[PDB]
Order: C-alpha cells, then structure tokens, then sequence
C-alpha cells in the first residue's frame, strides 16, 4: 500500500507518492471554461487558455471554489497520476490560519466523493522544516497565495508566533502586469496574467538597495532584460525586474498596510520565548515558489540584521529545491508508519464525522 | 487573528501531546529505551529506525543519520533520569534520512513524556555535549553509508 501525497497549492497542484524524492505530478491550479459564454483542467487549460478564461479555484490558501476543487483532485488522481484513490491513504496539507470549516469541507470531500482509505491533513511549513532535517527553527514559506511565517521548536509549531501575510505570487504576478502598463504594455486578460507570471518567474530579482538600484536603473540600460511573447513580439523590461518583489518588503506598493516579509519574520520570532530565539535567527527557512526570486536570502540576511540586536547571529537556509519542500517532508512522514497511525480511517469518519479532523491532524 | 476560530487551534493543546504520545507507541525501537544511564544509537535505514550495537557506538557513517539517547541522572536528584537527544546528520546523508532522522527525535521526545533536550549535530558541527558523549578516541566517522530510501523520480 503506498500512500499519495499531495500539496495543493494556491497556484499549482504538487502530487506524487510517499518515497518519491519529487512529486510526479506538477500542474497549474486552475480550470478553464470557454472564454465566449465544457470545461479543462491543470496543464491542458494551460495550453489552450488562447480561447479559455482561467480560475483558481483556492485563494490565498483557502478553496473558494469547491466544485471545481473537486475538478482538481478527481483530475490529480485519475488522469495524473492514474490511481483509484480509494486503493490508498492521502496526506494534503494546508496553510495555517485557514477558517477551520476548509479543512472539514477538504475530509469530507476525501471520503464521501473519492473514498480515501486514510487521509491526513499537514501544515505546510512543518513539512518543510522536516524536509530540512530540523525539528527547530522559523520558517517563511510563501507561494501563489498566503506568505506565513511558522517557527517550530522541538518539533512543535508555536501557534501564538505564527503569522500569515496574504500576499504572494499571484498578487506580485498582478503588481506586474500593472506595472508593465508603465511601459506600454497592456497585459489584463487572464491568459495574458499566466504570461506576465512566467517574465516574473523568469527576469525578477530582488535588489539588495532598492533606491540603489532605481538610481542604476536610470543611469543606464545595465539591468534592462527582453522577453519574447506568445505571439513573437519582444518586450524589454527594466526597473520591473525588482519593483516586483520589492513588494514583499513593501507591501504599499500594492496599497497594503501590512509589515513586509522581514518585518513579519522578525515579529514573529519576538513572539516567541526569548530563550529560543538565538535558534530560531540562525535558522530561517524559505520555502515555496515566491521565495525564488534571485538575491532574496540576501536581501533577508540584510533587512533581518538591521532589525534584530547587533550581535545576532543570523541565517537564512534557502534550499534549492524549496519549490518542492513541502512536498518532500510529506512524502518523508508519509513513508513513517508511526506518522500514518495518526491518520483518519474512513470508518472513524464514518462514525465521527468532519469533526474529527480537528482532533487527529496537528 | 482568530486562532480559535482556525486550523491552529487546537495546537498546543494536551490533545495534541496525547495523539503524539499515541503514536510513539508503535515504534518497536523505543521499547526499553532511556532505562538506565548510558547513550544508545540507532541509525535510520530506508526509513526505518535500526540500532547500532553497542561495540560500534561512537562510529558514524558520513553517508547516514543517527538517533543518539543520553540518559543521565540530573542534578536534582541521583535516582531520577534526564535526556538529551541528538540526531546526527552526516556530511553525505541523504534528504530521507536527516528528515526521518529529525520526525523520529521528535518521537522519542514524545514518548519520554517531552522531558529530552534535543540537538541537531551536523558531522562537523557537533555541540560540546555531543563531543563529551564519547571517550578519548571514540568518536570516529566512516566512509559510505546506506542507501537512500527515496526512489528517484527521473
Ligand atoms: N523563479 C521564480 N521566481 C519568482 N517566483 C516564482 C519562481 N518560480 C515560481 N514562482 C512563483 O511561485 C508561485 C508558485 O509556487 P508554489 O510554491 O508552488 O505556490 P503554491 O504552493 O501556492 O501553489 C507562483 O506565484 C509562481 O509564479
Ligand atoms: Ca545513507
Ligand atoms: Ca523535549
Ligand atoms: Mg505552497
């Protein structure tokens, strides 16, 4: 019997099985409907999204739209990876802070619909600690949707710490296309946002002096960078590049009153006691797909130093593979038969119903 | 935030420690661990947690990772037994291994009741109280390890 495990992202589905280094299945959270007004899933409405318009149907980590959640999970196991999911148990995960009426809605959908065996839901930033090889230390994980901050010690997260942004990549990813308008271009269909989600994946950067680079930026052509679209034409973007993500450390640039992701990340280790918090500095682990930009680790090592007391010593742990690290620490405690005792047999669903997630999955 | 209204809220909480405490009870290894002073070692292959014999206590395989349990009588009291609990991760040990080695220090740590001090030791690393686990010379790491129990997805 081996165990599925799947980290439903805010943008992207990973999916794959216990004991795998890599989920098999990796694709676009979306579905797609005829953009004139039966319906597409993942990579092929990707494809065709020329005549599609596209939705998400999780936001911000939270599914607000279970129909076509449910489009998701039935084309995750039957056309991806090609299981009968009622053939094995299914670890999910989840972002913290999430209304507790979206997990209840995730077990009863598992068992009623795709008659899981066995399910359990994690919290992401737990996995990816684990996937790190420690069982202390503060993560930051921040993907298409909820940038939240979790510091764990000894294996447990301490919940009165952790903190939840919702902001990340889709919203860096729109701040882009409003942005590029600046230059001339018009990007506003939603075909046209999985474009401009793609030049941000691709030529994005952190800045380590912002107003530096601003200045370097006008001074010259240095940083300016071309792109070819769909339809062959070439745009050049510039200052673009790293006014995008600059956003996590500003949040007013898309009108948020929010502390930026260094300012939160601190918070949230002063929130915690103050003896474990030298442990904690000098383990800041990123994951997800909104902590690629190149020069963010650097840029954190900074705006961190400048906020905690002069001698402390700091670490940002950025793996390379922290696209995935949710995935992997699942599929590691997956593959732990003493981890999946803990988890929700169907008969216990039967009997106790959506409830009983609440008293199983920490 | 609303924490009692959300997915956290019943972190933190004695039901937690206690499913936690439940789950430690079905690993083969933890029985009879941490009854008498001394250190006891086991090394995580393909997931699963395997003693080391004692003969070869303090030799680490650079390729592996490794549950080391110090049982100790605490300054308090003579008669009455203090934990600390490394996890040793070496230099060439694989993604499975440090993951599994780390999840299951937690799980002892549950099953002695959370009373272990955990320490994470990389090969090179190692805190102070790790190099004062082994006598002059004790200490020693060995070339390779066993395998991986990840299958690589291509
Ligand atoms: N190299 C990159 N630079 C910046 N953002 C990236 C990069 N790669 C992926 N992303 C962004 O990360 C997000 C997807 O990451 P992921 O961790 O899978 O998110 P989720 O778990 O929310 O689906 C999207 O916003 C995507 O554009
Ligand atoms: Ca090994
Ligand atoms: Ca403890
Ligand atoms: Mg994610």
């Amino acid at each position: 019997t081996t165990a599925l495990v799947c980290d439903n992202g805010s943008g992207l589905v990973k999916a794959g099985f216990a004991g795998d280094d890599a989920p098999r299945a990796v694709f676009p959270s979306i579905v797609g409907r005829p953009r004139h007004q039966d319906s597409y899933v993942g990579d092929e409405a990707q494809s065709k999204r020329g005549i599609l318009t596209l939705k998400y149907p999780i936001e911000h980590g939270i599914i607000t739209n279970w129909d076509d959640m449910e489009k998701i999970w039935h084309h995750t196991f039957y056309n991806e990876l090609r299981v009968a999911p009622e053939e094995h148990p299914t670890l999910l995960t989840e972002a913290p802070l999430n209304p507790k009426a979206n997990r209840e809605k995730m077990t009863q959908i598992m068992f009623e619909t795709f008659n899981v065996p066995a399910m359990y839901v994690a919290i992401q930033a737990v996995l990816s600690l684990y996937a790190s090889g420690r069982t202390t230390g503060i993560v930051l994980d921040s993907g298409d949707g909820v940038t939240h901050n979790v510091p764990i010690y000894e294996g447990y997260a301490l919940p009165h710490a952790i903190m939840r942004l919702d902001l990340a990549g889709r919203d860096l990813t729109d701040y882009l296309m409003k942005i590029l308008t600046e230059r001339g271009y018009s990007f506003v269909t939603t075909a046209e946002r999985e474009i401009v989600r793609d030049i941000k994946e691709k030529l994005c950067y952190v800045a380590l002096d912002f107003e530096n680079e601003m200045a370097t930026a006008a001074s010259s052509s240095s940083l300016e960078k071309s792109y070819e679209l769909p339809d062959g034409q070439v745009i050049t973007i510039g200052n673009e590049r790293f006014r995008c993500p600059e956003t996590l450390f500003q949040p007013s640039f898309i009108g948020m009153e929010s502390a930026g992701i260094h300012e939160t990340t601190y918070n949230s280790i002063m929130k915690c006691d103050i003896d474990i918090r030298k442990d904690l500095y000098a383990n800041n682990v990123m994951s997800g797909g909104t902590t690629m930009y190149p020069g963010i680790a650097d840029r954190m090592q900074k705006e961190i130093t400048a906020l905690a007391p002069s001698t402390m010593k700091i670490k940002i742990i950025a793996p390379p593979e922290r696209k995935y690290s949710v995935w992997i620490g699942g599929s590691i405690l997956a593959s732990l038969s003493t981890f999946q005792q803990m988890w929700i047999t169907k008969q216990e669903y039967d009997e106790a119903g959506p409830s009983i997630v609440h008293r199983k999955c920490f | 935030y609303n924490i009692a209204d959300s997915n956290i809220a019943n972190l933190g909480t004695e039901l937690e420690k206690k499913v936690k405490l439940e789950a430690s009870q079905h690993e083969d290894a933890w029985k009879g661990a941490g009854k008498q002073v001394g250190v006891e070692i086991w090394r995580i292959q393909q997931f699963k947690v395997v003693p080391v014999p004692k003969k070869h206590h303090g030799s680490f395989y650079t390729g592996d990772s490794y549950i080391v349990l110090s049982t100790y009588h605490p300054k308090t009291n003579p008669d009455k037994l203090a934990y600390d609990v490394h996890f040793w991760l070496g230099a060439f040990t694989t993604q499975d291994e440090a993951g599994t080695a780390a999840y299951k220090t937690v799980e002892l740590d549950d099953y002695l009741g959370g009373l272990p001090v955990q320490y994470r030791e990389v090969q090179g690393y190692e805190s102070e109280r790790f190099l004062s686990l082994f006598p002059k010379g004790g200490l020693r790491i060995l070339d390779g390890g066993v395998e991986t129990g990840f299958h690589h997805v291509e």
